[PDB]
């Protein structure tokens, strides 16, 4: 049961960050463990205890301490930490049940750029590919929404050796109809963006 | 019932 | 490390003559566990006697419970007959049902 | 790293048997298995301490049976493979201590059982190059990949610049999406951004490479159909610097 | 007033007559009522005590599956001793593990056990502190700083206030009115001749639970102190117990002696004399 997470939540690099459980039976013989899985591997340990206070190089884990609504600290949240975290009880001896669980997304600071450029070559697939790029992290992208037309979700590149990051989006299709002016039509877009046609 | 650690060992 | 076992043998209620009845060895304050207890008849083995789950008390000591099944009469002795690894000749205990 | 799993992947028709294999540290005391479908949390399946095994759930098939015989390695052996088995089997291990409950896992055999095998395909891989305005803007330049469709999602994406691998400014979709998403063994399609200095694109010395392994069929399987065979391979895209 | 829950386990190496042997055992005050024995033949925890076969099947799965890791737990424990202490691999030893707790007349907690020992000799401790241990030997030290820093002290104290004491009402409740209802002993003084110029007198108890009794008496008295004889409180078989007081006085003395006989079953406690 035992686990009730937030399905996700967003976090800002980086201060939070602030990643509650709610385990409402838990007596009193039973800890309070966190894991992470980062991704592409599997799930790591970070902390558990007990049910007390308490404090690691990834981790603070505070406990209320009436046992009752326990809280991950990711202390100064960065990009490498966001990844899917399990909120799991045990008992000593039993197996370890991760839910399902809470999934962290830290996005950065910028200095903000809008854009939809075109892009080219391919020069076989072929052949238009849109990139929305360099917009703030209060911007979201949206769904296709026609299935004719892909429109992957946004990511963050690190440069690095400059600064420096960057949200980006692509979308693409094969057809005439497709353009770079309406791929975005149904997410909204920053109402300032660049849009050049070097056709 | 009974408490198992488990991790106990001599 | 190594105590020597500790025997007293008697019935469950007190016996006369042909009732009913229960016979008991019970063996205590010894270690370690491994301990040979026979009920014995006339001389003879009697066969097949229950005996009772292992446990210990505070000084860490083993005891056991080794209980039959018989007929008190005053023309067939009894029994109990222990052997541990420290006694090194069996200590054969005979029956009184005056004590 | 520590735990170590045999293969990586394997893909099968139906009706047929398939083992994995997990070599934990030594002196690790337990062994653990678990099953990972995409989007929950691993699965319990069994746990074994030293030579036995304590424990395992419902979820365990009788088609389903651990084993770990020296109390070392474990094989885990699925007799009469379904389209339900197909997930990630993770096999995760504990130190003799320990203290506390720090299961180490490894890389996990991804399993991908099948119809028939006619639905596997490669990926065609094509790269697109950064748009002048970007350049002539942003002092920048934004290289796309897309990697696309191929059958199973069992594939790994890498740019290699001047010949040599880079993770500066890379950024790959995490999770690909489907082509038709409507079928059940729709293909899937994989999208990644390089981004170098306009000046470093506008190089024409500089090369691009956009590799996708795929994790295929095996040599030994049997193939059938006119197409080349889809076996585990690696497409890639070329791109050059321009002087524009 | 109050009662106790104890568990007992014994882990026995026993090289070439297999794989050690480990045993479990479960009292509420004198009555046995859970056993675990690992040669099985196919093993798991057994119900031994009448009020304790009415629990759920999943009550058995988690108490199985603790004594059989702890099978495996405590192999591993007998030959970690073997290093301690440099012996031998072909000698034969024992582990030894008592905890439990004190509740008990309201319905709390009152003291903890938690005690370990080898081959019949205290290893380790757990304090009545809850919180920190005793190490007997040079040897228990290692396994005392692992559990220190282990932080294996809280997670006994709170099993030990928690689920200890709470399975114990529990099961008391469960099995009330054989646990909660004290058997007074069926006592009787008989003649035992002798000498002739002096006699045995014996004073019996039978019948009764739990095992706690005192049988020693007088003339005027004290008595005895000090003759005696007492003789070992013996268990009788039906989950009752039996104890004698001899003693020896002179005969035709005779009824100056009178016997003395305390137990929480009884409101006296009595008094009782040869009587013939």
């Amino acid at each position: 049961a035992k686990t009730t997470q937030p399905t996700s939540m967003d976090c800002a690099e980086g201060r939070a960050a602030n990643l509650p459980c709610n385990h409402s039976t838990i007596s009193g013989n039973e800890y309070v463990y966190w894991y992470r899985q980062i991704h592409s591997q599997g799930p790591q340990y970070i902390i558990h205890g007990l049910k007390n206070n308490e404090t690691n190089e990834m981790a603070s884990l505070i406990i209320t301490e009436d046992r009752k609504s326990s809280t991950l600290i990711l202390p100064h949240a960065t990009l490498r930490d966001t990844a899917v975290y399990y909120c799991i009880v045990w008992g000593g001896y039993q197996k370890v049940t991760f839910g399902t669980g809470t999934k962290l997304q830290v996005i950065p600071i910028q200095n903000p750029d809008p854009a939809v450029y075109q892009l080219r070559d391919s020069k076989s697939s072929d052949k238009s590919v849109c990139l929305f790029t360099d917009f703030d992290s209060q911007t979201n992208v949206s769904q296709s929404k026609d299935s004719d037309v892909y429109i992957t979700d946004k990511c963050v590149l690190d440069m690095r050796s400059m600064d420096f990051k960057s949200n980006s989006a692509v979308a693409w299709s094969n057809k005439s109809d497709f353009a770079c002016a309406n791929a975005f039509n149904n997410s909204i877009i920053p109402e300032d963006t660049f849009f050049p046609s070097p056709e | 019932e009974e408490n198992l650690l488990d991790f106990v060992r001599f | 490390i190594q105590r020597t076992p500790k025997i007293q043998v008697y019935s469950r209620h007190p016996a006369e003559n042909g009732k009913s009845n229960f016979l008991n060895c019970y063996v205590s304050g010894f270690h370690p566990s491994d301990i040979e207890v026979d009920l014995l008849k006339n001389g003879e083995r009697i066969e097949k006697v229950e005996h009772s789950d292992l446990s210990f008390s505070k000084d860490w000591s083993f005891y056991l419970l080794y209980y039959t099944e018989f007929t008190p009469t005053e023309k067939d002795e009894y029994a109990c007959r222990v052997n541990h690894v420290t006694l090194s000749q069996p200590k054969i205990v005979k029956w009184d049902r005056d004590m | 790293t520590g735990v170590s799993q045999n293969p990586r992947h394997k893909i099968t028709k139906r009706g047929q048997n398939v083992t994995f294999r997990c070599d934990p540290i030594s002196e690790h005391n337990r062994l653990y298995w678990y099953r990972q479908t995409l989007g929950q949390g691993p699965e319990f399946l069994t746990y074994f301490q030293n030579e036995a095994q304590l424990e395992k759930s419902r979820l365990l098939s009788d088609r389903f049976s651990a084993e770990r015989p020296k109390g070392s390695f474990s094989t885990l052996e699925i007799q009469r493979t379904e389209q339900g088995d197909s997930a990630m089997y993770l096999c995760a291990s504990r130190y003799r201590d320990d203290s506390y409950n720090e299961q180490f896992f490894g890389p996990g055999t991804r399993l991908t059982v099948l119809e028939d095998l006619k639905n596997v395909f490669p990926p065609e891989v094509a790269v697109f190059e950064p748009s002048e305005a970007e350049i002539s803007h942003t002092q920048k330049a934004t290289l796309v990949c897309l990697a696309t469709g191929f059958y199973p999602d069992h594939v790994e994406l890498s740019w290699w610049v001047n010949g040599k691998e880079v993770h500066s400014g890379v950024c790959t979709d995490p999770q690909p999406l489907k082509e038709q998403p409507a079928l059940n063994d729709s293909r899937y399609a994989l999208s990644s951004r390089l981004r170098v200095s306009a000046t470093f694109w506008q190089n024409p010395r500089n090369h691009f490479r956009c590799q996708v392994q795929f994790y295929g069929l095996s040599e030994n399987d049997e193939w059938t159909q006119d197409r080349a065979k889809p076996v585990t391979q690696i497409v890639s895209a070329e791109a050059w610097g321009r002087a524009d | 007033g109050s009662h106790s829950m104890r568990y007992f386990y014994t882990a026995m190496s026993r090289p070439g007559r297999g794989e050690p042997r480990f045993i479990t055992v479960g009292y509420v005050d004198d009555t046995l009522f859970v056993r675990f024995d690992s040669d099985a033949t196919s093993p798991r925890k057994e119900p031994r005590a009448p009020w304790i076969e009415q629990e759920g099947p999943e009550y058995w799965d988690r108490e199985t599956q603790i004594s059989k890791t702890n099978t495996q737990t405590y192999r591993e424990n007998l030959r970690t001793a073997l290093r301690y202490y440099n012996q031998s691999e072909a000698g034969s030893h024992i582990i030894q593990r008592m905890y439990g707790c004190d509740v008990g007349p309201d319905g709390r907690l009152l003291r903890g056990y938690d005690q370990y020992a080898y081959d019949g000799k205290d290893y380790i401790a757990l304090n009545e502190d809850l919180s920190s241990w005793t190490a007997a030997d040079t040897a228990a030290q290692i396994t005392q700083r692992k559990w220190e820093a282990a932080r294996v002290a809280e997670q006994d104290r709170a099993y030990l206030e928690g689920l200890c004491v709470e399975s114990l009402r529990r099961y008391l409740e469960n099995g009330k009115e054989t646990l909660q209802r004290a058997d007074p002993p069926k006592t009787h003084v008989t003649h035992h001749p002798i000498s002739d110029h002096e006699v045995t007198l014996r004073c019996w108890a039978l019948g009764f639970y739990p095992a706690e009794i005192t049988l020693t008496w007088q003339r005027d008295g004290e008595d005895q102190t000090q003759d005696t004889e007492l003789v070992e409180t013996r268990p009788a078989g039906d989950r009752t117990f039996q104890k004698w007081a001899a003693v020896v006085v002179p005969s035709g003395e005779e009824q100056r002696y009178t016997c003395h006989v305390q137990h929480e079953g009884l409101p006296k406690p009595l008094t009782l004399r040869w009587e013939p």
